[PDB]
RNA sequence: AAGCUCGUAUCAGUUUUAUGAGGUAAAGCGAAUGAUUAGAGGUUCCGGGGUCUUGACCUAUUCUCAAACUUUAAAUAUGUAAGAAGUCCUUGUUACUUAAUUGAACGUGGACAUUUGAAUGAAGAGCUUUUAGUGGGCCAUUUUUGGUAAGC
RNA sequence: GAGAACAGAAAUCUCCAGUAGAACAAAAGGGUAAAAGCCCCCUUGAUUUUGAUUUUCAGUGUGAAUACAAACCAUGAAAGU
RNA sequence: GGUUGCGGCCAUAUCUACCAGAAAGCACCGUUUCCCGUCCGAUCAACUGUAGUUAAGCUGGUAAGAGCCUGACCGAGUAGUGUAGUGGGUGACCAUACGCGAAACUCAGGUGCUGCAAUCU
């Protein structure tokens, strides 16, 4: 009655190799694709193999909530043609997938911007998840109220009319 | 017994050879081990054995030691 | 060379008890100390301020001064062939009330009560403690308790 | 979890495990200057739950905390306020109630009357020359986050206006802008008499009507418009200053009658004899 | 042990004193055990001493 | 050595009663950390040969250890207390403290005698001035470091 | 540990478990989890005047440290520090 | 007796897996004009108690549960140790005399108690 699955948030991640004009150019698309200003991430350490160093500002990402996240998810599922493997589903009830280009969603090519891929990840939960997030009397979710892999897969099949390999 | 006697010459000081009343390398007496084995309280794991206690969950002590 | 720092050789003395780390319970800060109280010293390792020197660990003294968060304690220290008085400024976390005399006050109260009740009736109030006395004569019965004979056991190995 | 992990685990304090008490803040709130001996320190405990506000005056003891006076927002309907028992103006009324109630019990209600001409002016309770000093309490917000315009400082404003001496600054009241170092008395006065709720009712009604019926439905049923709650808050303040004494709600049933009802729905533990029977029966199954 | 012997007034060999038997005095006797001989006097022994 | 102030007075290389402090001996490793023997049952789209072995881990066990490891933890040594400078009742002082004669400290006045607050002892207790020599040590039982050991 | 285009043992993103097995300029030992760690905001008390106390100790000095008094400040809604 | 606010001792209170919960309370939950804070009204802030739900939190119970606590002439007066001898033994070490006295192990029982204020078949 009050344990219906729902989308907590949708985070879009673009892992850029380096910083500079390349990273901020990739940050441009997320501004109008999600209607929110994204945030950038800096590398934890230095490898000297992938081409990054400490605090090099290598990545950019943004998360969205509400029905707008569902609209972006719908437009992102057209690339996969409502088809995902048996994988991509976590044991905690979350699922995600990645794409190779962003223009297919409807974004104009804009040679001044270029071509980028994106990572989509969806976090599923049930009403009452505030108990783990609230400051006072912070607690844990009961076992029967937790989201499992099977429940998310079944929920993913009843809607979107999609199939799992 | 003769094998341990020959080993004494390699050691300084005095050593004694004692026939233990335990069953092998277990800490149970010779007749006590017979009682537990015939009651189905002994299970073999590798070269040693595991015993059954009166403690713990029944669902774990029933799958093990089915004979008891 | 040798090392004689302030907290030398205090590896175990200033440790917390097992499964007793963390913050101090509030009853430590709610106790009231007044000049003349007898207190004992036990340093708390989690409070680095107002910490007594390792010599005074386990010593008992008398409060002579009370401050905002600390008290002043009088300690007699044996130096050479004489005793010298030492004054310590210690925070309340490192001290507690001494029970060596709280029980003595109870006997003082009890002596007066027994002194007063005997004042009207009986002479020889007898308000002095005595050590343990030798046992008096008694009779031991064997009804259902017949003595059982014991003997030394022979030597065995059972290894 | 392994057996070694459980054996070496140190459990926090019970109040810390439940997540209600901040012991870092409590130590500094409760500890008293040791040269003041048994002088109590009084906290103004203000806690906000759903559809309820609680205000208490509490001192500390070894056995436990002791309540000197208490006030609840659900007692407001006896003074005039029946809607919005958790808003900013409700906190002000509850804060005023606990201030007047505490002073009357101590006997200092004639002195330190407070202010009866509130207009959002920041001022402390000054002591009277050649007379007793005002009763002093310290605000205890618990785990509440300090933000300007929050309701917890609304109860602070009411208690200070009620005659109690509470030390505070004005930079956390509504109407303070970080750009300049001053307060706006007009905006603060608006929040005291529910100005922020009145403006919403006017604007919500002129924007959509299905929401103005879903919300504020109690106001429409009892015939209160958006320019009348100004007076009822003023009437409530005068009523509180008239009879601030506490009157308990009449008990329909006695305590022992309540106990008999509750024991019927409470499950009891088993004896050691019947625990052994369950094991024996389970073995034979 | 030297201090206990002084407190019992035994400062030279073949000296003797009477001691009341309590818990406070039985612990004194155990400290000087390898230096003294003691027992339970009789009436004749006390009279002749 | 010279004494001085006093003389029942408090003291004591001691015990007892009450109440503290400690991390050594021992003990422990299917308790943490670090060493360490042996198999057993599982686990890989994630080591490597080979169509099934050897390593890695995980689970329940097993043998043996620690001056610079430890949950537990002695014996012997060690702090304080056992009253007149004490306990109880009433109320005087203050610029300190309290919302407040509230509290804190120091007092006035009244009551309680030496089975007056455990044991034993007490060539009396307390105190001051001044100055000599000495400032190479060594031996024994027990504890113990370096060293094969030493009358080291 | 389970998940996400390039992406792999190690790039970034998400969830779960996690008594500290991390971190706290340095040697080592203590101490610390709504913190003493990480990030952010505001600051100069790392200030003025002289005494008492602890450690080494002759109860000298030096070094270091502890608790107050009388001022003047910083921070916070505040108790406080 | 149930519940809430503030606590005291800080596992008999923790952890794992299940089950139950009348009334009130608590909670989840609804909304974004205003104060306020964010990449995101998720956290934080404000507004309504209205649209809903006991699903979770929460409380209680169950388990030859893990852990924890208490006790025992359980192990054990064992290990260790103060004191003594012109005691034993080449030695290493050990026995006895007067005293003190463990830990592991085994077994049994237990699974929060309680102070202040308010409220409820
Ligand atoms: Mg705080
Ligand atoms: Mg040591
Ligand atoms: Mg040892
Ligand atoms: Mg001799």
């Amino acid at each position: 009655p009050m344990r219906d699955l729902k989308i907590e948030k949708l985070v879009l991640n673009i892992s850029v190799g380096e910083s500079g004009d390349r990273l901020t150019r990739a940050s441009k698309v997320l501004e109008q694709l999600s209607g929110q200003t994204p945030v950038q991430s800096k590398a934890r350490y230095t490898v000297r193999t992938f081409g990054i160093r400490r605090n090099e500002k290598i990545a950019v990402h943004v998360t969205v909530r509400g029905p707008k996240a569902e609209e972006i998810l719908e437009r992102g599922l057209k690339v996969k043609e409502y088809q995902l493997r048996d994988r991509n589903f976590s044991a905690t009830g979350n699922f995600g997938f990645g794409i190779d280009e962003h223009i297919d969603l409807g974004i104009k090519y804009d040679p001044s911007i270029g071509i980028f891929g994106m990572d989509f990840y969806v976090v599923m939960n049930r009403p009452g998840a505030r108990v783990t997030r609230r400051k006072r009397c912070k607690g844990t979710v009961g076992n029967s109220h937790k989201t499992t892999k099977e429940d998310t897969v079944s929920w993913f099949k009843q809607k979107y009319d999609a199939d799992v390999l | 017994v003769e094998g341990l006697r020959r080993a004494r010459y390699k050691f300084p000081g005095q050593q004694k050879i004692i026939l233990s009343k335990k069953w092998g390398f277990t800490n149970l007496d010779r007749p006590e081990y017979l009682k537990k084995r015939e009651a189905g309280e002994v299970k073999d794991d590798g070269a040693f054995v595991k015993f059954l206690s009166k403690k713990g969950s029944l669902e774990n002590n029933i799958r093990e030691f089915p004979e008891y | 060379g040798k090392s004689h720092g302030y907290r030398s050789r205090t590896r175990y003395m200033f440790q917390r008890d097992f499964r007793k780390h963390g913050a101090v319970h509030l009853s430590t800060y709610l106790k009231v100390y007044k000049v003349g109280d007898i207190v004992d010293i036990k340093a708390n390792g989690s409070i680095q301020k107002g910490m007594p020197h390792k010599f005074y660990q386990g010593k008992t003294g008398v409060v002579y001064n009370v401050t905002k968060s600390s008290v002043g304690v009088i300690i007699n220290k044996m130096v050479g062939n004489r005793y010298l008085e030492k004054r310590l400024n210690l925070r309340v976390e490192h001290i507690k009330h001494s029970k060596c005399r709280q029980e003595f006050l109870e006997r003082v109260k009890a002596n007066a009560a027994k002194r007063a009740e005997a004042k009207a009736q009986g002479v020889a109030v007898q308000l002095k403690r005595q050590p343990a006395q030798p046992r008096e004569s008694r009779i031991v019965s064997t009804e259902g308790n017949v003595p059982q004979t014991l003997a030394p056991v022979p030597y065995e190995t059972f290894i | 979890k392994s057996s070694a992990y459980s054996s070496r685990f140190q459990t926090p304090f019970r109040r810390r495990r439940e997540g209600k008490t901040d012991y870092y803040q409590r130590k500094r709130l409760v500890t008293q200057h040791k040269a003041k001996y048994n002088t109590p320190k009084y906290r103004l405990v203000v806690r906000f739950t759903n559809k309820d506000i609680i205000c208490q005056i509490i001192s500390s003891t070894i056995t436990g905390d002791v309540v000197l006076a208490a006030a609840y927002s659900h007692e407001l309907p006896r003074y005039g306020i029946t809607h919005g028992l958790t808003n900013w103006a409700a906190a002000y009324a509850t804060g005023l109630l606990i201030a007047r109630r505490t002073l009357q019990k101590l006997g200092l209600d004639e002195t330190y009357k407070g202010v009866e001409e509130v207009e959002g002016e920041y001022e402390l309770t000054e002591a009277v020359e050649d007379g007793p000093r005002p009763f002093k309490v310290f605000l205890d917000i618990g785990l509440q986050r300090t933000t300007t315009g929050a309701r917890v400082f609304g109860a602070l404003k009411g208690a200070s206006d009620g005659g109690l001496y509470v030390p505070h600054s004005e930079n956390r009241f509504p109407g303070w802008d970080f750009e300049t170092e001053e307060i706006d008395p007009e905006l603060l006065r608006s929040y005291i008499f529910g100005g922020h709720v009145s403006q919403y009712m006017e604007e919500l009604a002129d924007d959509d009507e299905e929401r103005f019926s879903e919300l504020f439905k109690g106001y429409l049923a009892d015939d209160i418009d958006a320019d009348s709650l100004e007076d009822i808050y003023t009437s409530a303040h005068e009523a509180i200053r008239a009879d601030p004494a506490f009157k308990p709600t009449e008990k329909k049933f006695t305590k022992e009658q309540y106990a008999a009802e509750s024991k019927k729905y409470r499950q009891t533990k088993l004896s050691k004899e019947e625990r052994a029977a369950r094991v024996a029966a389970k073995i034979a199954a | 042990p030297r201090k206990v012997l002084q407190l019992l007034r035994l400062t030279r060999i073949n000296s003797g004193t009477f001691v009341k038997v309590t818990k406070a005095t039985l612990e004194l006797l155990k400290l000087i055990e390898p230096y003294v001989a003691y027992g339970y006097p009789s009436y004749s022994t006390i009279r002749q001493l």
